[PDB]
């Protein structure tokens, strides 16, 4: 019992669409991968300087 | 906070804005003019050594027509930035509060309906009874009528 | 499903410390400016000089 | 009927001809209501209005208690799939595929992305201010070398200089102000393409303050009714007063007569 | 399951520090522009306009 | 297993507190120095609120 209810929350935390920040809604997995692109461009744009 | 704090924020993020965009415009129009003089420096380094054998009178016409020239130009230069431009920046920093206020009025209108809705169910239950009271009503004039008879 | 479930948390922590280096790496570039700009003023008025050729 | 007056009231539309109309609706509303009276007994159409009035009662509880629930279920909830396609749904119509009902951004969440969209201007800027100094010490060392080529100690010589840097003057300051208006171009084509939508703002703005004037009546109306009703209410005691007292004072005494 | 609600609480955080961060930033870039500035021109760029 | 995960939560955790009492707190103390200072600074120069003429 306990191995198949862990199996289904993390399966409804990775697969889960909610407004996290913003208009657009996303899951946590997406909206982490924006910021994170988000903060590579503008460290990219400090290391070019 | 109070709308009063919002519309504080929103103005910090426009003047935030404003401030940042002029100056970008700025270098922007700067390292443009440098990159033009660039260009023109380095195509006029190998035709100067032969106009050192122009007529001085030739030149000195020509400084002073370039003179004249800059000064038209610079007073150009400088009726666009100090009118033409921070009215525009202005204006474009006004449009970032749309998105903000496009949510408001959104969640506004929703509201409205809302209280709208509730309203008008209100307003039936009313004449609802409104209707019953003049039916009683009515009956009492009609007997009246019978024992005067 | 557990190793995903840690998986997400490794990355939080990248994140966060991206975030963190971005601001600390900002505050230094706004600090060398500072220190630039006050060095600066002083060349700056050098090379318009060459307008003065009057004698 | 009365609902009728009501909708015309708020919609400002007085059609002409709708009196002629109103009378005769009238008029069939006091003909039924007078055969009501002839055909029943009071004591039956009594004991009818507090049956309604209950019924009534009963319906306002249910929508009390319905919109309770609707207020507390903010959206965890899961879609369950219930299944048979029993219901029309049809209701008055029909009507809801709305429900995108998406919660709305709230007021932080849209200003987080008006200065994430502020950090990106000035990150724009930092990188510009690099690029233009790199250039200006480009062009400062361009023009040290023409001046040596220059350095031949002849008046033409000194002359040919000065010439040079006031057509450089000039080709500079030509390049700044055809930058600048470039960028007012820009400016002024992202300010006319969100033209549109500022007119649909004001449009929307337009439609708020319509519809706080629309709450507004209906809220008048509101307050007509409630004191209407307590109006009908007193009158109703007094005209069953005015039949009793009628019947004490002129009828009983003929007997003796 | 305290690990899952953890996960979306602190994520939550993460995001209020990103605009925090961001807000910071945009004030500081701010001063360090009016600081080049004349007091009289950015008054120019601020309000000019709205200043009979 | 269970010592692990429990671990990681702890981590989590640390890292929200972390965040929340440390990181923000100085954040938002630099936010309102910033904030307040400018307004005094342009309410002297322009001898009334800033904000009313942005209204």
């Amino acid at each position: 019992e306990t191995s198949e209810n862990i199996v289904d929350v993390v399966r409804e935390r990775h697969q889960s669409k909610e407004k996290w920040a913003g208009s657009t809604i996303s899951t946590l997995c997406e909206k982490m991968k924006e910021l994170r692109q988000s903060y590579e461009a503008f460290q990219q744009s400090s290391l070019q300087d | 906070g109070t709308t009063e704090d919002k519309c504080k924020e929103m103005m910090r993020l426009q003047l935030a804005y404003i401030c940042a965009k002029h100056k970008l415009i700025q270098m922007k129009a700067k390292s443009a003019s440098l990159k033009v003089g660039l260009q023109w420096a380095e195509n006029n380094a190998s035709v100067v050594q032969d106009k050192a054998s122009q007529k001085e009178e030739n030149l000195k016409v020509r400084i002073t027509s370039l003179k004249n020239e800059t000064l038209q130009i610079e007073n150009h230069t400088n009726s666009i930035s100090n009118e033409k431009l921070p009215g525009l920046v202005r204006d474009n920093a006004q449009l970032l509060n749309m998105p903000i206020v496009k949510g408001d009025y959104d969640l506004q209108m929703a509201h409205q309906t809302s209280c709208s809705s509730r309203q008008d169910l209100v307003c039936d239950h009313l004449m609802k009874q409104k209707a019953s009271f003049e039916l009683l009503q009515l009956g009492y004039e009609l007997e009246l009528r019978k024992h005067r008879d | 499903a557990l190793m995903r479930m840690e998986s997400l948390e490794a990355e939080m922590e990248e994140v966060t410390e991206q975030i963190l280096t971005w601001r600390e790496q900002q505050k230094t570039a706004f600090q060398m400016n500072s220190d630039a700009n006050s060095s600066c003023i002083t060349a700056q008025t050098s090379y318009l000089s060459i307008e003065n050729l009057h004698p | 009927f009365l609902r009728s007056l009501h909708d015309d009231s708020i919609s400002s539309s007085v059609h002409p001809g709708k009196e002629d109309l109103r009378s005769l609706s009238h008029q069939q509303w006091m003909s039924m209501a007078e055969k009501v009276w002839n055909t029943h007994t009071p004591n039956h159409i009594l004991a009818a209005l507090e049956r309604l009035t209950l019924n009534s009662t009963q319906e306002l509880k249910k929508l009390q208690f319905s919109q309770a629930a609707d207020l507390s279920k903010g959206p965890s909830c899961q879609l369950k799939e219930f299944s048979e396609p029993i219901t029309q749904s049809r209701s008055c119509n029909e009507s809801t595929h709305l429900d995108p009902q998406e919660t709305l951004p709230s007021f932080h969440s849209l200003i987080q992305e008006g200065w994430a969209n502020s950090v990106k201007v000035s990150s724009e800027l930092r990188r510009v201010q690099s690029q233009a100094q790199a250039l200006s010490e480009h062009l400062a060392e361009r023009i040290q070398e023409i001046h040596k080529k220059l350095s031949d100690g002849s008046e033409v010589s000194v002359l040919t200089r000065a010439a040079f840097d006031a057509e450089l003057r000039c080709v500079i300051l030509r390049g700044c102000r055809d930058a600048l208006m470039q960028e007012c171009r820009m400016l002024q084509e992202e300010a006319a393409g969100k033209k549109q939508e500022m007119k649909l703002l004001q449009q929307q703005q337009q439609n708020i303050q319509e519809a706080c004037l629309l709450l507004d009546k209906k809220q008048k109306h509101i307050q007509i009714l409630i004191k209407g009703n307590s109006s009908s209410k007193s009158q109703i005691r007094r005209s069953s007063v005015e039949a009793q007292k009628y019947v004490q004072d002129k009828l009983l005494p003929w007997p003796q007569e | 399951l305290k690990t899952d609600e953890e996960l979306a609480r602190s994520f939550r955080q993460i995001l209020d520090l990103s605009f925090k961060v961001n807000k910071e930033i945009s004030l500081q870039s701010q001063k360090a522009v009016e600081e080049t500035c004349e007091s009289a021109l950015v008054r120019q760029w601020y309000f000019d306009g709205s200043l009979p | 297993k269970a010592k692990f995960e429990s671990e990681v939560l702890t981590r989590l955790r640390n890292m929200r507190h972390k965040i929340k009492r440390e990181d923000l707190v100085s954040i938002e103390k630099i936010i309102a120095d910033r904030e307040r200072e400018w307004e005094r600074k342009w309410e002297k120069i322009l001898g009334k609120c800033p904000f009313s003429l942005l209204k």
